[PDB]
RNA sequence: CGGUCGCCUCCUAAAAGGUAACGGAGGCGUACAAAGGUACCUUCAGUACGGUUGGAAAUCGUAUGUAGAGUGUAAUGGUGU
RNA sequence: UUUGGUGCCCAUGUCGCUGUGGAAACACCUGGUUCCAUUUCGAACCCAGCAGUUAAGCACAGUGGAGCCGAAUGUAGCUGCAGUGAGAAUAGGAAAGCACCAAGC
RNA sequence: UUGAGGGCUGCAAUUCGUCCUCAUGAAGUCGGAAUCACUAGUAAUCGCGAAUCAGCUAUGUCGCGGUGAAUACGUUCUCG
């Protein structure tokens, strides 16, 4: 899906997925921002679903920027495997999201549509959502 | 300009080696000056070489003739006409009919197939 | 001597024309370099010795050939395989080469349409390319079959090349 | 890149670094500079980083070849009672007047 | 050390002038059809 | 895996001094070294052998 | 049944070191009378510019360029007179 | 007092600009039979002389142009729910300095 | 072939006339299968006239005249 077309190493480390935030502690481009209240990994399927839903309910009248991206890939060995004999096999690409980070910032449309879109995207993402309003 | 001569043969034909000056002006100048070109020798001396070249430059210069023909062709092709498009695509302009003739500018004969019939 | 006339007249003329308050701000030509480049045979058309020998004959300095600084992809040329020649000359040989060029080379050109409009790099360097092997007063017609041109460059102690144009104009240069 | 003088400074620096590092014996280095008008010589003993002796053609002579500019400082060396120096060529080559001053140092029984 | 060098005169009879710093080392006072004094872009 | 061995030995007493290597591909030529010799107790030219 | 059985570089591997798998990666059964030692002197890769053959890349000239070549080589570290 | 060299320290030392002066010196410069020499040449090295030079490099004053260093709070991190102290950003700094000899003091 | 200048035809020459002069001189150093022609003025070859006619690179056609060959053993194989 939406992922780098090249990568030097097939098998990276899992993720150092604990912690609160490493950058992106603020809304930058949009007017309403989504805040994650859980740190885990999100696959590209849900990300694509949320992006399509947001583009459907918003269009190009406004604009929403995504501050995260599936920079990582993951491996998962198939069933009926005896422990050992090499590592697993790559399956997909994933994005780590830490509790207290921003990933969607939307602007150029009234506030109610922003709130509705953020609620719909949050109910599409596994992570529990929080809303933030941009201020200068 | 001063070095285009075959070795050890008549100067009157040796002068025509330049791309743009033929046997007419060369012989006309030569017999007007009455130099009596030598037989089977590349050249006699250079006492008149500069003079012969100065006199020949009066007619025209072959290298300058290259530019003259180039600008003539360019100006002929710039103006919207059958001549310009005909010369642009390198085809015979003089009106001769062409079916499979005039095979000097079209390169080698090139064909693949045609319409068959049973 | 062209060099004597230069150093006795042109330096003072340029000092009077361009205010310097110092007799050594006038641009002075340092050296000339000659190189050809060979790309007709893999390692031997005439073994390149013809051009080296004629340059040796025409110049007072021994010719030398450069090595392959870069790996060549078009042809199998790596780690040497000398192509072209290199001669860096100064002193009286420089002036001899200059006077051959200003009175024989350009006059021996079949047709000329002027020069010295943009032959600069913007940093005080000038260049001349010649398309004929037999253009010099010292060259034999019997040589390598293919006629070969040459490239030379001129540089001074400064980079204000406008004054170089003015000086060369004072030294028999087409405009 | 090269001013014909700063490159001399760098060459002299690398030579004295070589002397300092490769030679671990306590010895004063006789550094000689070949100026375009005359020649100067100085002495530098490490572990103190000061000058022990010096000579040139300003306070002792007028111009250059003359070997005198050696003996005096050579005398200065025997006035220091060490006579064990390492001869630095500086930004020059051992030849001509450099060899002349080396011979002048040798004839005074200096160890180098 | 090098090829035997020398100094020979040059002569442009077309422009009727002679100059001398160096020339070909095996011939004396070679002749040319045109020089820098008869240059087509310097004569008024 | 490769065999480059050659034995440099003295000539005045025919010793077997030093085992060394030299590429036969570049040149199959004898190399005359100058090294120390015990039975001569001095630096002499050693020659190569199989 | 399959893979390996020895040697060496990096991460795993807990800021010395040490430290597992049928972990992730990689190379090895070398080369060399020169790619050795010593003395001499010399210092980038590249980019832009200007040039007959002559290419995005041939060589030179002018600079800028501070590590982005090279120091046999799979890798590491160091390596800018 | 400065100038010349020198190591020391290898940027808060750098690369750049505006002016200053070289009379003694340093530098350029004058040339290349010869000491020596050019991967190729008085390019470079080297010989013997200072006609001219403050223009080139050398420096001194300014230039915060670029490069570069970097205050505190808070904060990341952690050792038992307190301590510990960050980095980055930020005020800003930023036109080297320390010794020896030598000439004019 | 390309380009320039003169001259002619016809009301008119760009589509598409022609001639001359001048500038250039593509290829080609006898061509593979197939093969046409004629038994003496013959082949081959050097020229001229008529036609269509304002113009007509038709080297075409109809003729004219000059110079002037080779072989023929054969009908077995090729065609009728």
């Amino acid at each position: 899906m939406l992922q780098p077309k090249r990568t030097k190493y097939r098998k990276p480390h899992n993720v150092s997925y604990e912690g609160k935030a490493k950058g992106n502690s603020y809304v930058a481009f949009g007017e309403y921002g989504l805040v994650a209240t859980k740190g885990n990994w999100i696959d590209a399927r849900a990300i694509e679903s949320a992006r399509i839903a947001i583009s459907k309910c918003l269009g190009k009248t406004g604009k929403m920027w995504i501050r995260i991206f599936p920079h990582m890939s993951k491996t998962k060995k198939p069933l009926e495997v005896r422990m050992g004999s090499g590592k697993g096999n790559p399956e997909f690409w994933v994005a780590v999201v830490k509790q207290g980070t921003v990933m969607f910032e939307v602007a150029n449309i009234p506030e109610s549509q922003m709130i509705k879109a953020l609620t719909r995207a949050g109910h599409k993402l596994p992570v529990t959502w929080k809303i933030l309003k941009r201020e200068e | 300009l001063g070095i285009d001569i075959p070795n050890q043969k008549r100067i009157e034909i040796a002068l025509t080696y330049i791309f743009g000056i033929g046997l007419s002006r060369s012989q006309a100048i030569l017999k007007q000056a009455n130099i009596n070109p030598d037989k089977r020798v590349k050249d006699l001396t250079e006492e008149e070489f500069v003079a012969i070249r100065n006199v020949a430059s009066a007619y025209k210069i072959e290298g300058d003739l290259r530019r003259e023909i180039a600008l003539n062709i360019k100006h002929l092709s710039e103006i919207g006409a059958w001549r310009g498009l005909r010369h642009r695509k390198n085809l015979p302009v003089r009106g001769q009919r062409t079916r499979t003739n005039a095979r000097t500018r079209k390169g080698p004969r090139k064909t693949v197939a045609n319409k068959k019939i049973e | 001597n062209l060099k004597a006339h230069y150093q006795k007249t042109i330096a003072k003329e340029l000092q009077k024309s361009f205010a310097f308050s110092s007799i050594m701000q006038v641009p002075r030509l340092e050296k000339i370099v000659i190189n050809m480049g060979v790309g007709d045979a893999i390692r031997d058309s005439k073994f390149l010795e013809s051009a080296l020998n004629e340059l040796h004959l025409i110049s007072g300095q021994k010719p030398v050939a450069t090595k392959a600084k870069n790996a060549i992809s078009t042809y199998k040329l790596r780690a040497g395989q000398l192509i072209g020649c290199k001669v860096t000359l100064r002193g009286e040989r420089m002036w001899a080469f200059l006077e051959k060029l200003i009175y024989v080379a350009l006059p021996r050109v079949r047709d000329f349409r002027g020069l010295s409009l943009k032959s600069f790099d913007g940093r005080g360097n000038y260049t001349i390319g010649i398309k004929e092997q037999i253009i010099f007063p010292e060259i034999v017609y019997d040589d390598i079959k293919r006629i070969r041109g040459f490239d030379v460059t001129l540089v001074t102690s400064t980079n204000k090349d406008s004054e170089a144009l003015a000086l060369l104009r004072a030294l028999n240069l087409p405009l | 890149m090269k001013t014909r003088t700063e490159q001399r400074r760098l060459r002299h620096k690398r030579i004295v670094k070589k002397i300092r590092a490769t030679n671990h014996d306590n010895r004063v280095v006789l550094m000689v500079i070949k100026s375009l008008n005359h020649i100067s010589v100085q002495a530098w003993d490490f572990s103190q980083n000061i000058v022990l002796a010096s000579s040139s053609s300003l306070a002792l002579k007028l111009k250059n070849n003359a070997k005198l500019v050696g003996q005096d400082i050579a005398d200065k060396l025997v006035k220091l009672k060490l006579t064990n120096v390492v001869f630095d060529t500086g930004g020059s080559k051992y030849h001509g007047r450099i060899a002349a001053l080396a011979e002048a140092a040798r004839e005074r029984g200096l160890n180098f | 050390f090098h090829f035997p060098s020398q100094s020979v005169s040059f002569k442009c009879a077309s422009c009727s002038n002679s100059f001398t710093i160096e020339s070909t080392l095996k011939q004396k006072e070679i002749t040319i059809d045109i020089c820098g004094k008869c240059h087509p872009f310097y004569i008024g | 895996a490769v065999k480059r061995s050659t034995r440099l030995g003295c000539n005045d007493c025919r010793e077997i001094n030093y085992l060394t290597f030299k590429n036969v591909k570049k040149n199959p030529e004898k190399l005359a070294l100058n090294k120390f010799c015990s039975r001569c107790r001095k630096v002499v030219v050693h020659k190569e052998v199989k």
